[PDB]
């Protein structure tokens, strides 16, 4: 089996966008009048930091980001030189809806608009290298139902 | 030179399938991220690849429940990876 | 438990 | 009893990422299906799982090109599988 | 590693929806005035038949299907008893656009409307069992661009 | 080659 090269030290950047405070959304976006703050989200940022530092990544945390701020951070990394890296990771911790994540301001960012900043054309120094995005957000307001199965 | 697709080599790990919520315990973290980190920390030293790890996250998160609303959560990876992806601990 |  | 998510245990193999074409040679079949079938026939006897096979399809299809329009094709699986999926030949 | 049970003989049904003739679309749907017939598609249906029969599946082919006909076929299998099967596969060979596949009539079927017919609630006899969908269609009209990388 |  072919395996991606993964020998650099650090392996690459691991961005963490950690959205807690949604007061701006509650104030500005009528339908989001009751969107809640994401209490506990720092426990995920910390877990990802521990995990990915152990795996030799350079962690770059950013707390409480509006959509425009998220695009700015991504633009910085898209323009960066990743030639000496073997991988790039971006973790987003936020609210969301179908196909989107919310900024703290309640504006929407389609997921594809985030990942597409790192295509081989837009970020040539990551061409041929794995780009990993972890998105911890809702994708709508429905509860997924359960189905009964036999125990393994 | 050789050419591959512009959109090659991506892995997108979603905490949930479309249309649905994902869960956050204020006292522990989210079901998805906590499971992801536990599985990575355990299995990356064993040389397991990320798709195998993400399959385990699917299994683990699928066993959790919200007994207030009778809710479940189904994570979902999507990928254009062209090789095995491992994160060696060394 | 809370939802995102 | 035990419960898992309604949407568990799916594998969706797309011939292309969103927004893009996929290719069909009228004389041979499609890039995706032909590659898929060759990889399954070769690797299922070896006990390889479907995600590993689909990674190989990504690799193979990524090396093909359309020299008329300077086009490429990037397949993309998505999954809620909770276990390894193998198709034993026996 | 846990592995899905895959011992039944046959393993399950392998549906193949093989769409060739798009005259109805050209006639009925103005924007699809020039959508072409899918010459060669039978070579894929044949390859999938060979492959999946070798793997112990029971193949169920259907040629030249409109959207309503596709929904009817899926409904038949959703209502079927898969208790003695370990897996279910559905292959769709057709034209498509973003998130959708076309029937031969040029009507649209969102991909989620196809897969969702086989959730554990809608098809309990496949609960806990793998359900595999292969979709050979376009997802829009753009040509994916290439990026240069070093040879492995 | 043709497109789908």
């Amino acid at each position: 089996d072919k395996v991606y090269q993964m020998k650099s030290k650090p392996r690459g950047y691991c961005l963490i966008i950690n959205n807690h405070n949604f007061a701006k959304a509650r104030e500005k976006v009528p339908k989001l009048h009751s969107i809640r703050d994401r209490n506990g989200t720092h426990l995920d940022a910390g877990a990802l930091t521990t995990t990915f530092e152990e795996l030799h990544f350079e962690i770059k945390p950013h707390d409480d980001c509006t959509v425009e701020q998220i695009y700015e951070i991504l633009k910085i990394y898209q323009l960066m030189d990743h030639s000496n890296m073997d991988c790039f990771i971006c973790c987003i911790l936020s609210h969301g809806d179908k196909g989107i994540i919310y900024g703290t301001d309640g504006q929407e960012a389609p997921i594809y608009e985030l990942t597409s900043q790192f295509t081989g054309l837009k970020c040539p120094s990551l061409a041929g290298k794995p780009k990993v995005f972890f998105i911890q957000a809702c994708q709508g307001d429905n509860y997924q139902k359960g189905i009964p199965v036999e125990t393994d | 030179t050789r050419y591959i697709p512009d959109e090659a080599d991506f892995l997108l790990g979603m905490a949930t399938v479309n249309n649905c919520v994902s869960y956050r315990n204020p006292a522990e973290g989210t079901w998805y991220i906590q499971s992801l980190c536990q599985s990575l920390r355990e299995r990356c030293p064993r040389g397991d690849d990320i798709l195998t790890i993400l399959t385990e996250v699917n299994y683990e998160v699928s066993n959790k429940d919200d007994k207030k609303n009778m809710g479940k959560q189904m994570p979902q990876p999507t990928f254009t990876l062209r090789k095995k992806l491992v994160f060696p601990s060394d | 438990i809370e939802t995102x």
